[PDB]
């Protein structure tokens, strides 16, 4: 399945869930063809548009959050999208 | 406030999409597929959620209450199903391909007289893509029936006055056979005051073992009350309320 053919751009599912204790907030899009939960993180490659706008994971303020490390980067069709693996509480919703 | 899955891997991206492929709306993804697709065998959220036991019964909802001025982004239930959702009962399938939410199409068949997967095939449940996806040889003869236009790079462009006339398409699951009318499978663009009309239907040939297969978007789902019940291993549908 191509990431191509997926929304993303103006995906229909969507909500809101949180990551950390406290929660953080981010809207993500409920997908039923994949299998793997992402956000972006505060530690952002480059202060580009989508590290401006979007919502960044930040573990220092989560009294849950488990290390992990296990750097990942998959070409996601179009481009890479790369980061590493963490642990945490996720709650639905967030608020 | 509602279920917190604990000890949940997750990922951080530090370099991720642009605004032209995720827009500013959603900060990121969040798969609800079985493992096997799993990027780097990492325990799905739904998964973990099972296994701490936090909802009666494993399975979730979505319902596109795309109806008034409803909340955007459909309403997802996790846990059940809600009557509230539906018109009459669900009907379900079952899973085929523990993978992706696949499972087996009957046959789709065009108003004007034309019939695709004729002796039935494979198709996956897909809330993440809008357009419904098909073999190439196979859409591409839907593409004409619709009277379609296939532009150069890739679009089948259709006369956004024509659009109400062009033929339903049904898609026969599990003995049952749901409709699509072509305001529902028409998807509209609109540009410095200007709609553009085109097909949602896309020919794009899925390469085995997984393919072929294929993908029934939200331009399908948007019209069905959709459950995805990971306990029986099945998908329903009922016409959403």
């Amino acid at each position: 399945i191509p990431e191509v053919l997926k929304n993303y751009m103006d995906a229909q599912y969507y909500g809101e869930i949180g990551i950390g204790t406290p929660p953080q907030c981010f809207t993500v899009v409920f997908d039923t063809g994949s299998s793997n939960l992402w956000v972006p993180s505060i530690h952002c490659k480059l202060l580009d548009i989508a590290c401006w706008i979007h919502h960044k994971y930040n573990s220092d303020k989560s009294s849950t959050y488990v290390k992990n490390g296990t750097s990942f980067d998959i070409h996601y069709g179009s481009g890479s999208l790369s980061g590493y693996l963490s642990q945490d509480t996720v709650s639905v919703p967030c608020q | 406030g509602g279920v917190k899955v604990e000890r949940q891997v997750f990922g951080e991206a530090t370099k991720q999409p642009g605004i032209t492929f995720i827009a500013a709306k959603f900060d990121g993804i969040l798969g609800m597929a079985y493992p096997r697709i799993s990027v780097n065998n990492v325990l799905p959220v739904f998964d973990n959620l099972m296994q701490q036991k936090l909802v009666d019964q494993n399975i979730f909802s979505f319902y596109l209450s795309r109806d008034p001025d409803a909340q955007p982004g459909g309403e997802l239930m996790l846990g059940g199903t809600d009557s509230k959702y539906y018109k009459g009962s669900l009907s379900y399938l079952n899973v085929t391909r523990k993978a992706y939410w696949q499972v087996h199409l009957d046959q789709v068949e065009v108003a004007s007289g034309l019939t695709l997967c004729k002796e039935g095939c494979e198709a996956i449940v897909d809330t993440g893509t809008s357009l419904m996806v098909g073999p190439v040889d196979e859409v591409r003869e839907l593409q004409k029936a619709i009277g379609a236009v296939p532009l150069i790079q890739g679009e089948y462009m259709i006369p956004c006055e024509k659009v109400s006339t062009l033929p339903a398409i049904t898609l026969k699951l599990g003995g049952k056979g749901y409709k699509l009318s072509p305001e529902d499978y028409t998807l509209k663009v609109s540009q410095a005051g200007k709609t553009l009309c085109l097909s949602g239907f896309m020919g794009m040939d899925i390469p085995p073992p997984s393919g072929p297969l294929w993908i029934l978007g939200d331009v399908f789902i948007g019209r069905y009350y959709t459950v995805f019940d990971r306990d029986n291993n099945r998908v329903g549908f009922a016409e959403a309320a």
